């Protein structure tokens, strides 16, 4: 019911960005399915890819092959792995919740800007 | 010795045959006439190839009865040849050697009888030689005719019957075989065959000619004075005349043919010419003459129909490979468009198309199975009267090698190529349960082929049938229409469908412990109606148990219906007509 | 397989002269012959017969004097005598056969085969 | 994929107004659209969800209208405590995407 | 007068035809050999029947070479029949008249010209009389080669061509055609003809004999001289044997054949008896002698053509009414199992089913139709030499009434019954949209089936093809498999699929405005995610547009594909080999 | 959202028999459906058939032919008709609201208990 | 159809105590399942719905469970209100069949 | 379609013979004949020729005497005459014909057809 963001902030470039949201008041594998937003330096948005409450992982085409979702029961969290950094994804990273059988994100993260400099 | 005699016979299927009298002596005894005579149903009388219901007759071997076994010492050489292609020439007469002699003699003198029987028959230069089939080609006509000759004389018939040995070969090569079947009968052998427009570079090789016109016999005797008989008789043979065609023409009774004689006198044309020769010298000089007067066990005639039948399967490798190249093919399209099942909102449909299709294909891939005992009919009847086999021998000979093994091939291809490019379930379990299912749909369905066309002559009508039978299994099968929603005096129909059983087995086996709705955790409860989330929740929908035993009934049901099948098809082939 | 016969063209009047019907080919002893007669004038009229089991018989009109009859198997051909004088001269003698087994030869047909000789009687 | 696009990227309204913020998709979505309202330096908070429902916590001024391939949001009598941007997501097929930006400014 | 010559024969195609020389008189001049031979090429070449880029001779008719319009001045009897059983002898002969005549003379003419000949030719009996199909029985085979000779009759040709009258025929009625072609070439009238093994009943009959033997001209000249030049070569010809056979043998070569003569004298087989005639005096005095020397309009050939196919059709009413019959019991039968379409969670699924059933019943029932221009192949090519027609207007005649009436009415059948059986749509247009998308996709998919066999020669070949391309492009229609879930580089194979495009347009008529859930107003929103309960939901989920576009944009393409494939089916038949 | 009973409570044997249950607080072709249920003289339920809010009737198979709901969208009401009533049909006759969504019956009547009797 | 039968038809327990009413199907329910109560002399009440849950107005002590042919409500403390019919009824298929009878009585 | 050729039986030598080769069916105006001569203890050897074309040749080893040639077409035949003595006596004299056009008729094959006639000188 509620979430929680944390990671580095600064990553070099051509590189591997590692992002970790845990969860309290709820657990990951009972209902709900956990997201990974991003949202430019700007007024854009862009859905990375979620993670089932059984395990499965569905990621954006737009990002081919570059990320990586998994999650850690026993201390109730997942991490967002996105290799091959470039400059361009400056973007700041939220871990969102969807229901399912309302199909809209209801419980956000506070989020965390990550900096890709040399 | 080895003379043949027939007195009185009668022949009624409409009585086919008249009275005809007649004794085959040592030589080359040839039967002539029109097709609609008795030319053909007569030689099928003297030797046992009637049903002997209709005979009237009595025929004797050196004044007796003929025994039992009379079909199995005397050589019946068929018109057309049945001779398979694939195997060569010594192969085809080792085949026969291996069945009509006895197991007490090594196969060293099965092999001597068999080099014996080429050389004397002039058989050596294409011993070794393919025989041909129609793709690829062997031998000519000429020696191909000679090796069916051949094929009955390995058990050294004491009497040979032949049906037209010249009809289907050309004018050098059947000189050929007359002079070979004369210097065959000098050493001595009773040799009595039909002759159909035979010319007069071979007509001097006869010894006893037997002339038929629908079922009245019209001459016999000499061959050599037929033409006077009938010169005699008011009919003249023009110069640069066939004798043949010259007795052919009156036989038929042709206004235009031969001119009359002169006559010195001091019932329309068929009963006058028989009274005729009633009261000739030649009736009353055969009419005195007439006055005076298994071996092989079950296993050793099995295993050799199977070798035969494998050694023709691999020998013409166009129709194996052609369907295991498309089964290849098929296989990897379907897993191409099929790749990488998801468990989201189209899962549901795409698994059960997949399943659905796999199944259809099996059942209808066995559509072909009708060319096991249809092509080979003539052939089987002919081996079973000759005295080779048992029908249970043979059935289970072209089962074990020709359908055992064409059909489980293409199931392994499918599931070890569709499986892991699709995902269905990691699990080592569920991919040889796919595996069994798919073999027993192939199996059910080449079966119930079998047991549709089991001693038909054709293949046009089996396949109709077949292909209208499996379009109504196909509408009974789950997917395209919801089996718990049909009426109750039409939902019985839905037990005798193959492909129904194959469907419901992969779709338990498939849909068991899957969730389709993306952050929806509907295995502790459905918090909202008409969601279908859950795997077992659409196989309850679809009708289908969710017990282990609604995953193995189907299978109970496939094999009830392969040994059903099974056992038809082999009745049908029992009560064959062997006539 | 052509049936020929043979006689001779006499001087005098009164002797003995001898026809042969011979056949070859096909044998005669299947068969019954007849000698029958034909002149640049007159109808056709038949001499007499020959049976294939029993001996021979005799039908004619005038002609009962001096014909004898022959069959000879081992050359295969029948034999006609001529001894009395028998003013009927000059026929073509044809010679035809037929194959019966019956009795009384006068009922059957004689199917002739070829041409026939010429006799002369002065 | 279906992009999401808001005509109105600014809008120059007052307080006490019929706001309409406009906003059409490329394929059918089906009453598959929600709406989201960020503050500025907070996350986006959801406004509705099916395009025409509302969730708890807010007034009854705002109405999702619009069926087929495009879709509404109405403020009436508009207040000074609803400035940030909105953006319409749909969520029909697996790859979400959300639209631009509406940025509200009073005068 | 019309003689023929020929002068320097050599045509090319490996030479098959060397030096032949030859003048062809009013009589009736044969054409003697082996198969192998020159016989059967040589007839074809002296009539315009052959390619003209091979032929290096010079053949003149009455001492001028042949015009352009020969063939259709000329009649050819081809060997095998043509004549159409269904049809009677006089209205096959009228059909010839009507079109290989002028249409200046009134019916009246044409009428008595065909009088005229039934009359000449004794067809008088079985004038009004069918030929007789396969099922039904007509004439006998006399009286049909007979019909086929004058159907060629009718424009009182003066040379007349054939192929081996004698083949296909018995012993009877050969010699009663051979007799009739003597007493029509009585009146003097050139006539050719091949001729396979004859009898002496018939050989007297010919004036002028040609021997070819692999190519080389063996002899020409009378034929009643033949004889005694093969006896003075040095081969003696048997008492009681045929001369044709006689010289059939030394032709081929056997030794066990007629034995030599004695030789007075004070290239191993064939180039020496060619040789021998080359240097012969019939060489020399037949080169002295060779030395001394449209109508209809389009509509009155389309009117006729499909007038003998609507005839052709009505005539066996077993090819329509067996599939007229299939039809309504099939409808009758999916309306049984279908009866009461519920809006439920199961409507869905039998909609689906029922509406994809029919239309790959309606694509896969167009396979059969490939025996349009595959069993009439024979025909239209001898009927296209001949002069009757051009391609647009046999094309265009065979598919008004072959094609267009056949498949439109199992369509009208579907959709009376089934429909109101199942309460689709209560609607006017909806019934009427059904119609017609089914008959789109019966008649595009027959038009595919025409563009693949148009110009085989055999079936086994096309129906394999089709059915193969047919079950992918099932595999392609949105039941089977997610249209959306595709690969991007297999996505466009999509495109290419007939019935997905008849199923789409179907499915768009159905799904529109229904709802699926018992007591939900989905219509205005839809509280519950992964419903899919309304029927607009359904659609789009299967990736069909939603506007009216999205329904006729189907029908568009059906339309196209129709077009294009009728246009390859009619250039197909277009370069097709004509000789 | 409530409902009211109406209609007769003596049907002669061998007679039709009608019912009406009327609707207050909702609209009869906003979202639900309508059912109704007869408790037997006993301690037995009994669901008899139902109609959409769009006009779909769904009836029961034990009534083969013998039932038929009508519904007026003026009056806010519908009604039941059953012909060939039997002196052993004598049940009590409630009408429930189905929601479908959840897929259980909420709201139900008071119910009229009907007697047939000679 | 689907039957429903209730093995208890009638009840003998006291106050505060744990009432097990078990009831099985005849096919697949698949968590399909509501429990209904009804006073003697009133209309029959819902309990529960989905078999697992339970609506507003009633109190914590009722709890439902059970997965594929058979369902158990149980009642912790049963205390003098809670007497009368209670009813189990499936909503998988169309024809709706209602359970037997559990007509609580205390001693 | 056979050949025959007719000759006679002569008593005193030194007279004159005319022999005949005739042919029935086919003409004898297509080809060339060749009368060869063969006795009864002596080898194979020929008389003369005859030419379809010109006329006739000679290419004999004695006899180059009274022999004349004669082919008649009319009555499709040819002729042997025989004058002089001629100490040669009693030969078969067969007659054989061969087609050709070319000259020089010694270098054809001349393939005989049938049995010759017999001739008597004292």
């Amino acid at each position: 019911v509620q979430l929680q963001e944390s990671g580095p902030g600064l990553v070099k470039p051509s590189q591997s960005l590692s992002l970790t949201c845990t969860v309290t008041g709820f657990s990951i594998t009972s209902d709900y399915a956990w997201n990974w937003i991003r949202q430019f330096p700007g007024k854009k948005l862009e859905w990375m890819g979620y993670i089932n409450f059984d395990g499965g992982t569905t990621y954006n085409p737009s990002l081919r092959g570059r990320i990586s979702i998994t999650r850690d029961t026993s201390k109730n969290q997942f991490f967002l792995q996105l290799r091959s950094v470039t400059p361009e994804d400056t973007a700041t990273y939220y871990c969102a919740t969807f229901y399912g059988a309302k199909g809209t994100l209801d419980y956000w993260g506070q989020g965390t800007s990550v900096t890709v400099s040399s | 010795g080895a003379v043949l005699s027939f007195h009185n016979i009668c022949y009624r299927v409409k009585e086919i045959l008249s009275n005809i009298n007649g004794i085959m002596k040592p030589g080359l005894n040839a039967i002539l006439g029109p097709t609609g005579g008795g030319k053909s149903s007569l030689l099928d009388v003297l030797a046992a190839r009637k049903d002997p219901s209709g005979l009237s007759g009595d025929v004797l071997i050196n004044g007796a009865p003929r025994p039992a076994n009379f079909k199995c010492n005397s050589g019946y050489v068929v018109q057309d040849d049945v001779v398979m292609g694939t195997l060569t020439v010594r192969e085809n007469l080792q085949f026969s050697a291996a069945l009509r002699l006895a197991t007490t003699m090594t196969n060293h003198e099965k092999n001597e009888r068999i080099n014996r029987v080429i050389q004397e028959l002039g058989l050596d230069k294409v011993a070794d030689s393919k025989v041909g089939t129609q793709f690829i080609r062997g031998v000519s006509g000429g020696e191909r005719k000679r090796t069916s000759i051949g094929m009955e004389l390995i058990t050294d018939p004491s009497i040979l019957f032949l049906d037209e040995p010249t009809t289907g070969l050309d004018s050098s090569t059947a000189n050929a075989v007359l002079l070979l079947l004369k210097r065959m009968s000098k050493q001595g052998r009773t040799i009595i065959f039909s002759i159909h427009q035979p010319r007069y570079s071979i007509f001097k090789l006869f010894d006893s000619l037997t002339l038929l016109a629908s079922g009245r016999l019209m001459f016999h005797g000499p061959a050599q004075e037929a033409l006077g008989y009938f010169e005699s008789a008011g009919y003249h043979c023009e110069a640069y005349n066939n004798p043949a065609d010259f007795f052919l023409d009156i036989i038929n009774g042709d206004s235009t043919a031969v001119a009359l004689n002169r006559e010195e006198d001091f019932k329309p044309l068929i009963e006058k010419l028989a009274e005729i020769y009633v009261n000739s010298s030649f009736y009353k000089e055969t009419k005195a003459e007439l006055h005076q007067l298994y071996t092989t066990s079950f296993c050793h005639q099995l295993r050799w129909v199977s070798k035969r039948s494998f050694k023709n399967l691999l020998g013409n490798p166009q129709a194996s490979i052609a369907q295991i190249i498309v089964t290849v093919v098929l296989g990897l399209v379907i897993g191409a468009i099929y790749f990488g099942l998801k468990n989201d909102s189209t899962g549901i449909q795409n698994r059960a198309g997949v399943l659905f299709f796999l199944t259809t294909n099996q059942c209808f891939s066995s559509v072909s199975a009708v060319e096991l005992f249809v092509v080979e009919k003539k052939l089987f009847i002919h081996e079973y009267i000759s005295g080779y086999y048992r029908v249970s021998s043979y059935f289970l000979g072209k089962l074990l090698s020709d359908l055992l093994p064409m059909r489980m091939l293409p199931s392994i291809i499918f599931t070890c190529i569709v499986y892991f490019m699709l995902g269905l379930k990691p699990k080592a379990d569920a991919f040889f349960v796919m595996m069994f299912t798919l073999m027993m749909v192939a199996y059910s369905a080449s079966s119930m082929a079998l047991a549709i066309a089991a001693g038909q002559s054709v293949v046009s009508v089996a396949t109709l049938l077949m292909t209208i039978c499996f379009v109504f299994m196909m509408i009974f099968s789950g997917l395209l229409v919801n089996l718990t929603t049909i009426a109750s005096w039409l939902s019985w129909l839905q037990y005798f469908s193959i492909p129904r059983y194959g469907f419901t087995a992969l779709q338990h086996n498939e849909f068991l412990g899957q969730n389709f709705c993306p952050g929806l955790n509907a295995t502790g409860n459905n918090p909202c109606n008409y969601a279908t989330c859950t795997g077992e929740e659409y196989l309850v929908k679809q009708g289908i148990d969710l017990s282990p035993w609604g995953l193995w009934k189907n299978h109970v049901a496939l094999a009830c219906m392969i040994v059903i099948f099974l056992t038809i098809a082999y009745l049908k082939l029992l009560f064959l007509k062997k006539y | 397989v052509q049936l020929q016969e043979s006689g001779g063209g006499l001087v005098q009047p009164g002797g003995s002269l001898r026809l042969s019907c011979a056949a070859s080919g096909f044998t005669l002893g299947y068969y019954a012959v007849g000698w029958f007669r034909q002149a640049p004038g007159k109808e056709r009229e038949g001499v007499s017969c020959i049976s294939s089991s029993d001996g021979s018989t005799y039908y004619p009109d005038s002609v009962k004097g001096r014909f004898t009859i022959s069959r000879d198997n081992a050359k295969n051909t029948v034999y006609l005598q001529m001894n009395s004088l028998k003013p009927e001269d000059t026929a073509v003698y044809y010679c035809a056969t037929t194959v019966r087994i019956n009795n009384s030869c006068k009922e059957y047909q004689y199917h002739g085969w070829g041409q026939g000789t010429q006799v002369t009687v002065s | 994929d279906i992009v999401l696009t808001q005509s109105p990227s600014s809008f120059s309204v007052s307080l006490g107004d019929r706001v309409t913020i406009s906003c059409k998709a490329s394929g059918y979505i089906l009453n598959r659209l929600a709406w989201y309202q960020q503050k500025p330096g907070n996350a986006p908070r959801l406004l509705i969800s099916g395009a025409t429902s509302l969730e708890t916590g807010f007034p009854s001024r705002f109405s999702g209208t619009g069926s087929g391939k495009d879709y509404t949001l109405s403020i009436s009598s508009l207040q000074t405590e609803d400035v940030g941007t909105y953006y319409c997501q749909q969520y029909w097929s697996t790859p979400w995407t959300f639209g631009g930006g509406t940025k509200l400014e009073i005068r």
